[PDB]
DNA sequence: GGGGTGGTCGCTGTTCAATACATGCACAGGATGTATATATCTGACACGTGCCTGGAGACTAGGGAGTAATCCCCTTGGCGGTTAAAACGCGGGGGACAGCGCGTACGTGCGTTTAAGCGGTGCTAGAGCTGTCTACGACCAATTGAGCGGCCTCGGCACCGGGATTCTCCAGGGCGGCCGCGTATAGGGTCCAGCCC
DNA sequence: GGGCTGGACCCTATACGCGGCCGCCCTGGAGAATCCCGGTGCCGAGGCCGCTCAATTGGTCGTAGACAGCTCTAGCACCGCTTAAACGCACGTACGCGCTGTCCCCCGCGTTTTAACCGCCAAGGGGATTACTCCCTAGTCTCCAGGCACGTGTCAGATATATACATCCTGTGCATGTATTGAACAGCGACCACCCC
C-alpha cells in the first residue's frame, strides 16, 4: 500500500458532525481544513516556544500555549480559545 | 495486566488528537520539553477554532441551499467575520473567490 | 434598432457574475506556459505536478484580484472610476513592493 | 417554527442564604446556546450565564447554570439582597433568538449609550441610537431587544458594522431598519409606522460574532411611547 | 523545446475578468500591460523559491508543496494545497 | 512692512530640517503618560523601563511617519498637495490596517 | 493617579513635525484628530502585546525587551533596543 | 599530549565566533542535529553582512566627515542600498531618521 | 553578582577594524548592529530548519544553511554571501 | 590622489598551452576590490576576476587571480588563441575608478543594449542610451566607461537607478551627466562640449551595489566621433 | 367775415393673455438576463474493512522549574528653575473644489478566428521506498584562553560664537507685442482739345 | 454751331509704419537661514586587566543519511474534435482632463503661556540571583486499537430545459417654462365746429 499519510480530516469530519449533523465536506473543503489546522498549529507551537525561549524555559507548558493564544488570536476568539483550553486541560488533569 | 487504554483526547473530551498534537510538538523542534498539558490545550484550541469556522460555514452553505461545505463556504465564513478574518488576512483560500463587494461609486446613479 | 445596455451596465453585470462564481479566469494551459516558461529561467527541464501549477495559479489570481481591488480604491480616490498604470503603482508602492 | 423558550417557575420566594433553581426548557435542540440574564425593576439586564455554563465577566461565582440540549438550569446558592429581579433565558441556536418568558425572584470599559424617552404619534417614525465606546466598534454586533410588559423580551435584530450586514426577526421586518456608522461608531434603529403595540423599551446589546457569545453588554434602554 | 512570449497568454480579457472580481467598473487601455508586468514580477519571485526547494530536495519536479512553502515564505499563504 | 515667507517655503524648509535629524519629534513626557495611560487597560501597577518607553516611541514615531509617506502619495495620487483625513484612511486600507 | 486625556500630549505641532519627516508639504486640520486615533490605535495593539509577554515572565515592569518582541510579533522589528 | 586549542573561527578565517554560532544552533531548538559545516556557514554568512553594511555605514560616515559610525549612518548605508533595504524593509532603526526625499509636485514652480 | 550577558560587539568591532581600520562606532551603531545579527542569524537558521523538517531531515547541515541563505538573502547579497560561506566551510574542512 | 594602476607586462607573447602572470600595482591600498577584464579588438571588454581572486561567470578555471593590497596577479595556465586579447586591472577600493594601463596578449540574460557609432561637430552635446535587459534594472549601477586608443579606459561615473544617485569621475563633471528612465530601464549619458579629445569609445557597464561586485556585464560600446 | 385752436375721430404704439414651441419627468412596454422549478445522471463523498504502527500504560531517573530569601538597582515620585515649545490669534494667499466643455478612449456588441479544453493513448523519467553501511554529530571529561565586567583616559563630537555664503521675495527696470495717430498713394472729380450730330 | 470722348491737372478716400502703452522677463538688494571655521569642554568609546566558564580537544558510539537498486506513478508528448473564448472592428458616449472662478482655510509669524526638560534627592519595589527540593517529563518496553489505505455504492450537486420574474433602456405622453403674436387700450396726427379780432 502507500504510505500512511495522516492528516485531520476525520477529527475535522467529527467536529463538523458535531456542529452540523446533517452536512458534509467535499475534499477541497478538507484539505483547506487540514491547512488551517496545520497553519494555526505551527503558529501557537511557534509562538509558545518563542515565549518559553525568550523566559530561558527549556519546557512548552499549556501556560505558554495559553499567552501564544492570546498573543495570536483576536479579541472574543482569544478568550474562547483560552476557555476552551483551559476546560480541557482542567477535564484531562481530573482525568 | 494493563488498564484499558483510554485517549487523552477522550480524557480531555476533545475529538481532537491531543496524543498525534503532543507527538508533533515534541517532534517539531519547539522545546527540549513538552508539558502533559500543552498538548490538550493545544488541541483544544484547535479544534475550537475548527468548531467555530465549520459551523459559520455549514451556516453559509445551508443559507445557500447546499448540504456540503465548500471553499466558497469557507471563505463567505471566514471574510464575513472580523476575528476570524484578522487571524486569516494573509491567507488565500483556493476556489474561494471574493466577497461580493462592488463600491458604491462604481453603482449607476 | 439593436438592443444596447449603456456603458457600465454590463461591466457591474460582469462584476456580479465574477464576484459570485470561485472558478479561475486565466486560461489554465496558457498560464501553464507562462509558468513553465519563467522557470526555466531558474532551471532547465524541470517538471511541475498539476496540482503545482494549480497552486500557482490560485496564487497569482488571488494576488492579481487584491491588487486591483486597492487599484480600485485609489482610483476612486483620484475620484475616477477608470483604473490606470499610475492606479496600480499607488497601490503597489503603499502595499510595499 | 421559532423555538419557544419555557421557564418553569414563573415567580418564586426565597430567604437569604438558601440555593435557589431556575429551569428553562428549549422547544428544539439549541445546542447550548443558552444565555442567562438577569433584569433588576426599570435597568438594563445584566448577563450572567452564557453558552449555558460559562459565568459572564465580574459575576460572582454563586450564579451557575447547566445543561445541554433542550433542557437548561439556573442556580443561585448564595442568595443576597440585590439578587431580586427577573430572569430571563435567552437561547442564540437558531436565527430568531428566544428569551424566555422570565422567571421574577423574591427575597426577604464598554459603555453603550442609548437615547432618553420618546413619545411620538401614530404613524410616525423613530430613531434609537445607540453610541457605543470602550471597544473596537466593527469586531461587535450591535443586537437589538425590545421589552415590553406584556410580551416580555423580544429579539428584533442585529447588525454588523464589519460590514453592515443585517438579520431581522420575521415579526419585525419592515417595522425595523438598522443602520451603522463607522465614523461616531454609533448603531441607529428605525421603527415605521409607529402604532398602540410599538410602546416598550428597547435596548441596544452588544454580541461578538463568535457563536458562543452572548449579548454581554446592554444600553440603557429607550423608552418609546405611542400616543 | 524553448518557450519565448507566454505572458501575452494572459489575455486582455482575461485581466478584465480578474480585475471585474476585483470590482473594478472601468479599465485603462494600459491595465492590461502594466498587470502582465505585475504578474510575471510575482510569478518569478514565487518561482524562485519553489525552485530553490526543489533544488534543495534534489528533486527535478517542483511540488505543489514547493510552491505553497515559497507562498509562506512570502507572505501568502495558500490553504487548499498542503498536504 | 517687515519680511514674510510665501507659503510653503517654511514648510519645505521644516521639510528638510525634519528629513536631516533624527531626533524624537513627539515630546518624550506626554508621549510616556499616554504609554502609561493605554497601559492602565491591560494591567494595573504596571512599570516602564525607560528604554521600554523609548522603544515604544521609536516604533510609534517611525509608523506615523511611514503613514505620512503613504498619505502624501495618496494626496499627490489625488493630485492634491494638502494631505487629508480620507488619504491617512486609503494608506492604511491599502497597507492592511 | 489615573491618567485620563493624554492623547492629547501628542500635539498639533507634534503631528507637524512627523509629517514634514514623512515629506507632507500641507496638512488639512482634520489629520491631528485622524493621526491621534491613528497612533492611539497602534499603541494598544503594541503595548497589549507587551503587557501580554510581561505577564508571561510574571515580572511587573514592562521591559524594552517585551516592546521589541510586541513589535516583532506585529512585523515592526526595532533595531537598537537589545534585539 | 594536548594540542593548542585553535579556534574554529581562525580555523575558517572569521572574526565571527563559529563556536558561538554553533551553540545557539544548538540550542536555539532549530533541529535534533547541527552539522559541522554549518556554524561555520552561517558566520562566514553573518561576518559578510556586517562588514558589508558596516563598509556602507563607514563610508557614510567619512562623507558626513563624522569619525564613528552612528545609527543615522547604519540608516543611510541600509536605505540607499536597494538589496540592503529589502532584507531590512520591515524593520526600523532606533535614531535612524529617514531619507532626504521631496517629491517634486511639492517643490517650488 | 550578575551575569554574563554575551552579544556580539568585539566581533562586529573587529570587522569594523578590517573593513575600515580607522572609524569607530557608537554603541547605539554597536547596539543596533547586534540586533542586526541577532535577526539575520534567527531569520537564516529559521528557514534552515523549515527546510530541514520540509525533507524530513533531523540536521541542519551547511546545504540547508546555504538554502536558507539564497532564500532570504536578494539579489547580489545572495550571490556574495554563498560564495563567503562556501569559502570559509572550504577552509574550515583543509584545517 | 587617484589611485594609479600599474601593469608591469605592457605586451607580452605566448604559445599555446603556457602560462601567463600579469601583475598589477596599486599607488594605496585598495583591499582586494580588483578586477580583471579581457577586451578583444573592436569587442566590449568581458569580467574574468572579481574580487581579486573570483572567476567571473562563465570564465573557465584557466583564469586565476591573486594578490590583496598593492600586489596584484592575473595568470592563465593553459592558453588557446581565444586568450590573444587586451588585460585590464581595475581597481574599485577608492571613489574614482582606475583602470590598468593594459596589457596585450598575442599566442603565436543580462544584455545592455547601447546605440550605434555618433558623428558630432565640436561644441555640440550627445546623448548616449544605454538599454538594460535581462535583470532587475534599479538593483544594480550603471557604470560609464571611456576608451581611447591612447588614455586607455577611464571611469566616467555612474548612475544607481534604485534612487537616482550618482558619482563622477572629477576629470568628467560638468562634461558628463547620467540620467535614468525607470519606465523604459534605461540609463542616458549625456555629454557636453564635445571636443576632438572626447572622440572614444563609450561603454556602459552592469555593477551591483555589492561593494565585491564589479562591473560585470558590458554594452557593445558607442563611438563618438568629434570632427 | 377771415385767421386760427381745442375737440374728437382715425391710425397706430404699447402691452397682455392665448398660441405655440421647446424641455424635463414619469411611465409602459420590449428585450434581455437572471432566478426558480423539474428531471437525469455521475462521480465524489461517506461508510465499511483489514492491518499496522503509533499512541497508551507502567515504571524509572534526573534535572528543570517552583519556591523562599536577599540584594541592590532602577523605577517612581517629588521639587524648583528655565527656557523651548505649544497655544492663540490674525492676515492673506493659494490650494481645494465645484462647474463646464471637449474629445477621445473605452465599453458594448457582432462576426471571425484560434486555440483551449477534453478525451484518449503511450512512455518513460523520476519520485518514493527499501536495504546496507559508514561517516558524522551527539555526548562526556579535562583544560584553558577567549570574552565579559569594571576602570580609566582622552579625543571626537556637541555646543557656542561669529562671520560668510546662499536662498527667498519683491521692487524696480529693460524689452517685446498690441493699439492710437499721422502720411505717400492712387482713385476719381474736373479742365482743355478733337470730333460727330 | 456745341456736347461727347480722350487725355491730362487737381480734390480727396486710403493702406501702412512709428510712437505710446501694458504685459513678461530679468536682476539687484534686503533679509533671513544655513554653512563653514575656530575654540572649549565633557563624556563615552576604546583600550587594559582579572577572572571564569564556554569552547576546544580527544575519544566513543550509535544512527542519520548517502548510495544503490527497483517499482510504478504521474508528468510529458501527441493527436483529433468541439466550441468557447479571444480578437478585431465599428460606433457612440461618458468620462478623464484641462480650464476658470470662488472662497476658505491652512500657513507664516508675533505674543503669551505652559509644561517639558534637567538636575537633584529619596524611597522602595521588584528584578535578578542563589540555594534547595521534588515532581514532571523523557526514555523504554510492551501491546493493541485508532486511523489510514482501499473498495464500494448512492445521492447531492452539476447540467439541461422550460418558465417566471426582475431589470435595463427607450420611445411616448404629460407637465412646465418660455418665445410669439393678435388684440385691448391709450397716445398722437389730422379734420372740423367755432372764438377772436
Amino acid at each position: 500500500k502507500r504510505s500512511r499519510k495522516e492528516s485531520y480530516s476525520i477529527y475535522v469530519y467529527k467536529v463538523l458532525k458535531q456542529v452540523h449533523p446533517d452536512t458534509g465536506i467535499s475534499s477541497k473543503a478538507m484539505g483547506i481544513m487540514n491547512s488551517f489546522v496545520n497553519d494555526i498549529f505551527e503558529r501557537i507551537a511557534g509562538e509558545a516556544s518563542r515565549l518559553a525561549h525568550y523566559n530561558k524555559r527549556s519546557t512548552i507548558t499549556s501556560r505558554e500555549i495559553q499567552t501564544a493564544v492570546r498573543l495570536l488570536l483576536p479579541g472574543e476568539l482569544a478568550k474562547h480559545a483560552v476557555s476552551e483550553g483551559t476546560k480541557a486541560v482542567t477535564k484531562y488533569t481530573s482525568a | 495486566a494493563r488498564a484499558k487504554a483510554k485517549t487523552r483526547s477522550s480524557r480531555a473530551g476533545l475529538q481532537f488528537p491531543v496524543g498525534r498534537v503532543h507527538r508533533l510538538l515534541r517532534k517539531g523542534n519547539y522545546s527540549e520539553r513538552v508539558g502533559a498539558g500543552a498538548p490538550v490545550y493545544l488541541a483544544a484550541v484547535l479544534e475550537y477554532l475548527t468548531a467555530e469556522i465549520l459551523e459559520l460555514a455549514g451556516n453559509a452553505a445551508r443559507d445557500n441551499k447546499k448540504t456540503r461545505i465548500i471553499p466558497r463556504h469557507l471563505q463567505l465564513a471566514i471574510r464575513n467575520d472580523e476575528e476570524l478574518n484578522k487571524l486569516l488576512g494573509r491567507v488565500t483560500i483556493a476556489q474561494g473567490g471574493v466577497l461580493p463587494n462592488i463600491q458604491a461609486v462604481l453603482l449607476p446613479k | 434598432k439593436p438592443h444596447r445596455y449603456r456603458p457600465g451596465t454590463v461591466a457591474l453585470r460582469e462584476i456580479r457574475r465574477y464576484q459570485k462564481s470561485t472558478e479561475l479566469l486565466i486560461r489554465k494551459l496558457p498560464f501553464q506556459r507562462l509558468v513553465r516558461e519563467i522557470a526555466q529561467d531558474f532551471k532547465t527541464d524541470l517538471r511541475f505536478q498539476s496540482s503545482a501549477v494549480m497552486a500557482l495559479q490560485e496564487a497569482c489570481e488571488a494576488y492579481l484580484v487584491g491588487l486591483f481591488e486597492d487599484t480600485n480604491l485609489c482610483a476612486i480616490h483620484a475620484k475616477r472610476v477608470t483604473i490606470m498604470p499610475k492606479d496600480i503603482q499607488l497601490a503597489r508602492r503603499i502595499r510595499g513592493e | 417554527m421559532d423555538i419557544k423558550m419555557t421557564q418553569s417557575p414563573s415567580s418564586m420566594h426565597a430567604s437569604l442564604g438558601e440555593r435557589v433553581t431556575i429551569t428553562c426548557k428549549a422547544s428544539q435542540d439549541i445546542r447550548s446556546y443558552l444565555s442567562w440574564y438577569q433584569q433588576k425593576p426599570w435597568k438594563s439586564p445584566k448577563t450572567l450565564i452564557y453558552y449555558a455554563t460559562s459565568l459572564a465577566d465580574g459575576v460572582p461565582s454563586r450564579f451557575s447554570g447547566s445543561g445541554s440540549g433542550q433542557d437548561f438550569s439556573l442556580t443561585i446558592n448564595n442568595l443576597e439582597s440585590d439578587d431580586t429581579a427577573t430572569y430571563y433565558c435567552l437561547q442564540h441556536g437558531e436565527s430568531p433568538y428566544t428569551f424566555g418568558s422570565g422567571t421574577k425572584l423574591e427575597i426577604k470599559e464598554v459603555q453603550l449609550q442609548q437615547s432618553g424617552p420618546e413619545l411620538v404619534e401614530p404613524g410616525t417614525s423613530v430613531k434609537m441610537p445607540c453610541k457605543a465606546s470602550g471597544y473596537t466598534f466593527t469586531s461587535y454586533t450591535i443586537q437589538w431587544v425590545k421589552q415590553t410588559p406584556r410580551q416580555g423580551l423580544e429579539w428584533i435584530g442585529y447588525i454588523y458594522p464589519y460590514n453592515a450586514g443585517t438579520k431581522y426577526n420575521e415579526k419585525f421586518k419592515g417595522k425595523a431598519t438598522l443602520t451603522s456608522d463607522k465614523s461616531s461608531s454609533t448603531v441607529y434603529m428605525e421603527l415605521s409606522s409607529l402604532t398602540s403595540e410599538d410602546s416598550a423599551v428597547y435596548y441596544c446589546a452588544r454580541k461578538s460574532s463568535r457563536l458562543r457569545s452572548t449579548l454581554d453588554y446592554w444600553g440603557q434602554g429607550t423608552s418609546v411611547t405611542v400616543s | 523545446k524553448v518557450l519565448r512570449d507566454n505572458i501575452q497568454g494572459i489575455t486582455k480579457p482575461a485581466i478584465r475578468r480578474l480585475a471585474r472580481r476585483g470590482g473594478v467598473k472601468r479599465i485603462s487601455g494600459l491595465i492590461y500591460e502594466e498587470t502582465r508586468g505585475v504578474l510575471k514580477v510575482f510569478l518569478e519571485n514565487v518561482i524562485r523559491d519553489a525552485v530553490t526547494y526543489t533544488e534543495h530536495a534534489k528533486r527535478k519536479t517542483v511540488t505543489a508543496m514547493d510552491v505553497v512553502y515559497a507562498l509562506k515564505r512570502q507572505g501568502r499563504t495558500l490553504y487548499g494545497f498542503g498536504g
